[PDB]
RNA sequence: ACCUUGUUCAGAACUUAAAGAGAAAUCUUGAGUUUAUGGACUUCAGGGGGAGUAUGGUCACAAGGCUGAAACUUAAAGGAAU
RNA sequence: AUUACUUUGAAUAAAAUAAGGUGUUUAAAGCAAAACAUUAUGUUAAUGAAUAUUCAAGCAUGGGACAAUGC
RNA sequence: AUCGAGGACUACCAAGAUUAUAACGGAUAACGAGGAAUUGGGGUUCGACAUCGGAGAGGGAGCUUUACAGAUGGCUACCAC
């Protein structure tokens, strides 16, 4: 929890120190691991001061090799007017994943939501995750 | 027709109108790999590739069906 | 392989009618093929049919009466908006009074004149003169 | 551009001013104030075209600077003052008290009023916030920050304002039994009755408004403007009575 | 001047960015003013929109606060003993947020960690561990 | 005869096809069904399926107006 | 078992057509079911030369193979049949 | 359980396109004006096209046949 | 540091990020859109230029003033006139 040069403390820290956890908006239940958990994260949507604004997307988790941050691949179809046919496409989105989802792994469908720019590319935040099958390499966050 | 050759055989078992491992057997691949002594046999060196391409298709399916363990891989 | 069962059945029916045969046989019978015939039966283009069950998606026997000219499937079922109808009618049908399109909409498998009445679009299955 | 703009090209002007495309190169940019750029009619356009008192801008500055216009209770001397919604306009010299309401043709209309009914004007609350020192206040659609309000004056109600006094006379809540005038898009300038408001947590609040003739048309909550209570109008509606003919 | 736009960085794919326009004042940066330990000296920088930033160049005193006893008292800072980011800040005794500074508890009669932005607000304010 | 429910679209044993197949076999013990044919025909601008359980070598429980007969 | 006959499955083929297709020769176990044009997929062609040439890349010990233009030139070059 | 598909909207700069009206001597044009009060008065608070759209996305909603993604 | 998020910058730690659904690079006689020409349908070509958005003032760079300029019918230096 405290394995760094500076003291790791929550953005909203108070005595009774307490554990602070707000809840995000349109019907996303806060996970249990973020209530009793002792992790510290200033970018977690539940236990920090990052909102969840308009845009909301979904995709398949592909890469879980960066610290508390994952890559979400969205597959869709693009329509070409001349041929009246579709074509497969994809766009990778780098999204933050708080330690509240310990069981998240590569290949699991995840619902993500917009927040303020947290990095050069990271602008979305993980909201909920549904697990899927195994592929011989269980790579967790 | 057949998977590889252009033959078209329609022989089939016929279940009546009344309701009242294969991957292992395909490892044939061992038997041909005989090839250690008949090094010049360019036929059996081709029918082995056909057998091995079949195995890579049954493994590719038994993994998706979650039957075989995810670490399976056929080798000598 | 048999990518489209509907294509195989319609091409079998068209060939029989050219030869003047009295009835035809369709080996793999689906619900979509059965429902496509009802559109042709409601217009009296075919007399009737008989789905014989064989425990293996059984066959169909179709009675024809000298009326069908050509029934053809359309390769991948294009999404047809209601504003795209008369563009499709002006291509696939001989005249404004004769032909009949077939669309698989959310309200079943309808023709053009009753999908227009029902005010819906959908993927296009085929047509028959 | 390195800063705020000052000119307005004729074709970039809002469509609901009906400016001739060959009239001239520029259009009168409305100065800032109570009403937005696209929600207001500049005072020059009210007199040159709607009332035809002044032929050109030479004779518009000769009027507004002559203390001959009283926008609301106060008197304005800005040639391009933003004259928006039902904020009353009065000319004591000619003894006429107009008012800028909408109508079904997506256009600002000058509804004539009498002297008595020109002393008041309806406002729509936009938001209510608690000031420092616990001094609550509300903001109307005119940008007015009214002082210590009624406790029940919530975000999306309608209040009655007095020009001479400045107090709040009567207030109308936002419910399913009220008459509303439209300030929006397709439904712009239509009177009706609120019957249903379906809520989507994400983006917008959608309100179904039933017309007098049984016509039902939906809209966004932003464009709704309550005009009365119990199928009653507090002001004289325009000539077409807020009715739309298909 | 120092710039803060992203037009000079590589893409997420590693591809170089091809410039289109010159530098602009919106993304203007400014030189750091490492507030060392010494006599009082601040400078008023005229930022954007006319607002004024107090740029503390050197400071000696700060209004430290004690959380337990609910008391805030002025004190003279002694020596910067720890910086979580750069150990070279300790050598030069540069005062930045989060720097652990030891102070004399002369008015405390009645170890510290800074919690203000001396280079922005213009003074040192902290608390007692 | 058995008593199984039909869900609203539960497993394949709780589908309409399986229930009617089970009811047909359980109500017909020990005589065997060995053929089924449906003769669609247009009547009054409507299609009227006429299911026929053939080779017999129900409406109340299931609802299918099925005629039972013997092979020709 | 070998031969004679009936059914049926698979393979290399053959004969007739007043029918289907096509420019025709001809094709029919398609080159048919195509302006009444859509079963799925892959490769290839765009007047004749220049030319499978020049340059770039790569493979080979080599001969050479594979990928592969342009400038310019010209009203034909060609297919089947009488 | 989502997506895709389809139907309604919401929202959506003008000019331009199609377009409604209007005798610039007609027409291109312009969004002006006039049948008329034979006109100060009233028609008149006159017309301003609903102006329709607009592809690829985005929001909501009615439907689940044809399709896609795992349990 | 900034008006402000942010590797925007600095210190420490990890090895990560994109790619056959075409990444990276090359060409443009490439400013983008509303739109224009021609069209049975499908389309092809064009758009510096009415209007909207971007960029520039011979070439870079650096700054002052003010609410907004990295201004150039403002200033400083170098390059070229």
């Amino acid at each position: 929890e405290q394995t760094e040069r500076a003291y790791q403390k929550q953005v909203f820290h108070h005595h009774s120190v307490k554990r602070y956890h707000k809840q995000i908006g349109m019907g996303f239940v806060t996970p249990a691991e973020a209530i009793k958990g002792t992790y510290i994260d200033k970018k977690c949507p539940f236990t920090s001061d990052v909102s969840i604004r308009g845009r909301t997307l979904s995709g398949i988790v592909k890469s879980c090799h960066m610290k508390r941050t994952i890559i979400v691949r969205r597959d869709y179809f693009h329509y070409v007017s001349k041929y009246q046919r579709y074509e497969k496409r994809h766009k990778n989105i780098a999204v933050h994943c708080s330690p509240a989802f310990r069981q998240l792994k590569e290949g699991d469908h995840v619902v993500i939501g917009q927040c303020r720019p947290l990095s050069k590319t990271v602008r979305f935040n993980v909201l909920k995750f549904t697990s899927r099958g195994t592929g011989d390499k269980k790579q967790f966050a | 027709g057949r998977m590889y050759n252009p033959g078209r055989g329609i022989s089939r078992r016929c279940i009546p109108y009344r309701r009242s491992e294969d991957l292992y057997f395909l490892m044939r691949a061992v038997s041909v790999r005989h090839l250690e002594k008949n090094k010049k046999d360019k036929d059996a060196k081709y029918h082995l590739i056909l057998i091995e391409s079949k195995i890579h298709r049954l493994t590719r399916y038994y993994k998706s069906a979650k039957v075989l363990e995810a670490s399976f891989k056929y080798d000598a | 392989v048999r990518v489209n069962v509907l294509a195989d059945a319609l091409k079998s029916i068209t060939n029989a009618e050219k030869q003047g045969k009295r009835q035809v046989m369709i080996r793999p019978a689906s619900k979509v093929i059965c429902e496509f015939l009802n559109v042709m039966m409601k217009h009296q283009y075919i007399t009737d049919y008989t789905v014989v069950d064989t425990h293996r998606s059984g066959k169909i026997v179709v009675n024809l009466n000298g009326r069908l000219n050509k029934c053809a499937v359309i390769s991948p079922r294009f999404n047809v908006t209601l504003s795209e109808f008369d563009k499709w009618e002006a291509n696939l049908l001989p005249s404004r009074h004769f032909g009949a399109l077939v669309l698989t909409t959310s309200y079943g498998i309808l023709d053009n004149t009753e999908a227009r009445a029902k005010h819906t679009g959908g993927r296009i299955l085929g047509f028959f003169y | 551009a390195r800063g705020p703009r000052h000119h307005l090209k004729r074709l970039n002007a809002p469509h609901h001013w009906m400016l001739s495309k060959l009239g001239g190169t520029f259009a009168p940019k409305p100065s800032h104030g109570p009403h937005g750029m696209k929600e207001c009619l500049p005072l020059i356009l009210i007199l040159r075209n709607r009332l035809n008192y002044a032929l050109n801008g030479r004779e518009v500055t000769m009027i507004v600077k002559n203390r001959t216009i009283k926008i609301d209770g106060k008197i304005r001397t800005d040639t391009r003052y933003p004259v928006g919604f039902m904020d009353v306009l009065s000319i004591p010299r000619t003894k006429e008290n107009f008012r800028l309401m909408y109508n079904t043709k997506r256009r600002f209309c000058l509804v004539p009023l009498t002297a008595e009914q020109a002393k008041f004007k309806l406002c729509k609350i936009e938001k209510r916030v608690l000031g420092t020192g616990a001094i609550p206040y509300i903001v109307t659609h005119d940008g007015r920050t009214i002082r210590y309000p009624h406790p029940e004056l919530q975000a999306n109600d309608t209040i009655k304002l007095n020009l001479e006094t400045g107090k709040i006379v009567d207030f109308v809540k936002f419910d399913i039994g009220n008459t509303a005038m439209m300030i929006g898009g397709n439904g712009m300038g239509r009177v009706g009755v609120i019957v249903k408001r379906e809520v989507h947590p994400g983006s917008f609040e959608i309100v179904h408004i039933k017309d007098a003739k049984g016509n039902t048309f939906t809209t966004r909550l932003n464009n709704v403007f309550v005009i009365g209570k119990g199928t009653e109008t507090l002001v004289n509606l325009p000539l077409d009575k807020g009715i739309k003919k298909p | 001047g120092i710039t803060r736009d992203s037009r000079h960085k590589r893409r997420a794919t590693g591809g170089k960015k091809n410039s289109m326009q010159k530098k602009k004042k919106n993304t203007m940066g400014r030189q750091p003013a490492n507030t060392r330990l010494g006599a009082i000296r601040v400078h008023d920088v005229r930022c954007r929109y006319g607002i004024i930033k107090r740029r503390a160049l050197r400071l000696e005193n700060g209004n430290f606060s004690w959380a337990s006893q609910s008391i805030t008292k002025g004190t003279k800072i002694l020596n910067v003993v720890y910086n979580a980011s750069d150990n070279d800040f300790v050598r030069t005794n540069t005062l930045v947020k989060g720097a652990i500074i030891e102070i004399d508890p002369a008015p405390f009669l009645w170890l510290a960690c800074i919690s203000s932005r001396p280079g922005q607000t213009g003074s040192v304010e902290g608390y007692i561990l | 005869i058995g008593k199984r429910v039909v869900a609203h679209t539960k497993p394949r044993s709780r589908t309409s096809k399986a229930v009617h197949e089970a009811y047909l076999n359980e109500m017909l013990y020990p005589v065997e069904v060995a053929g089924q044919r449906v003769h669609a025909t247009l009547v009054h601008k409507k299609v009227a399926n006429s299911k026929t359980v053939f080779v017999a070598v129900y409406k109340n429980i299931t609802g299918e107006k099925v005629k039972f007969a013997f092979p020709v």
